[PDB]
């Protein structure tokens, strides 16, 4: 099922480290590149993980990374496509972020709407789309990883969709308040995804925490517009942070929007200091 | 979760 021997992998280089777990890049059956990301003991049930890798499997397409193979044994191995850049988080706040304009920026959001409209297609729900998840290869190409991942952490607090790990800032508030993942709660961390673009990578609601965030959204506070951001660009944030779920955008709107924002919607655009 |  998709099961491979844990020493049919060679895990030669470090790539990173996150809050469940490390990702090398490596070589699988002696012949080819791959990445592999390896979780800590205790995350998520191996059964529960490998009934969910069946359906990461099925969802190929060019904006998502691929699922090559597993290790369902603990620790978990989930041997991916290999992207040679890094987080887009990392790429935001590193020395790329100050050459990045709002053409490349916008043209990454493309890129990121295009792989979350075939998952919107496929009727599935990625559960936390923010730059952190989020991996960049040359030429700025830009895939969504992790899918299917979110549901399956057991984390004690993070159940609880509390605590430093839990990504509250990211998450509609029906998602974080009352765990109603859909497409539409991706739409509205998509929202999120613009500003961080936007701003090079800086944390949403920055000097807010996390209560104070679900407190004023529910009251209807919502992220400005963000220096040199066209306004219709936030507009759009806005639109992907509407309170009614159904009342966001689909991703296959956000897609050709972005796709066409600088012949359709902002012909005039002049490069600034920063975007 | 991998990469912070």
């Amino acid at each position: 099922a998709w099961e491979i021997p844990r020493e049919s992998l060679r895990l030669e280089v470090k790539l990173g480290q996150g809050c469940f777990g490390e990702v090398w890049m490596g070589t699988w059956n002696g012949t080819t590149r791959v990445a592999i990301k390896t979780l800590k003991p205790g995350t998520m049930s191996p059964e529960a993980f490998l009934q969910e890798a069946q359906v990461m499997k099925k969802l190929r397409h060019e904006k998502l990374v691929q699922l090559y193979a597993v290790v369902s044994e603990e620790p978990i191995y989930i041997v991916t496509e290999y992207m040679s850049k890094g987080s887009l988080l990392d790429f935001l706040k590193g020395e790329m972020g100050k050459y990045l304009r709002l053409p490349q920026l916008v043209d990454m959001a493309a890129q990121i709407a295009s792989g979350m409209a075939y998952v919107e297609r496929m009727n599935y729900v990625h559960r936390d789309l923010r730059a952190a998840n989020i991996l960049v290869g040359e030429n700025l190409v830009c895939k969504v990883a992790d899918f299917g991942l979110a549901r399956l952490i057991e984390d004690n607090e993070y159940t609880a969709r509390q605590g430093a790990k839990f990504p509250i800032k990211w998450t509609a508030p029906e998602a974080a308040l009352y765990g109603r993942f859909t497409i539409k709660s991706d739409v509205w961390s998509f929202g999120i995804l613009l500003t961080e673009l936007t701003t090079k990578g800086r944390v949403p609601y920055p000097g807010m925490v996390n209560r104070e965030v679900l407190d004023q959204v529910e009251r209807g506070y919502r992220m400005p517009c963000p220096p040199e951001c066209p306004e219709s660009l936030h507009d759009l944030m806005c639109q992907c942070w509407r309170k009614d779920p159904e009342e966001r955008p689909t991703f296959e709107y956000l897609q050709a929007f972005l796709e066409d924002y600088f012949t359709s919607t902002e012909p005039q655009y002049q490069p600034g200091e920063n975007l | 979760a991998f990469x912070a």
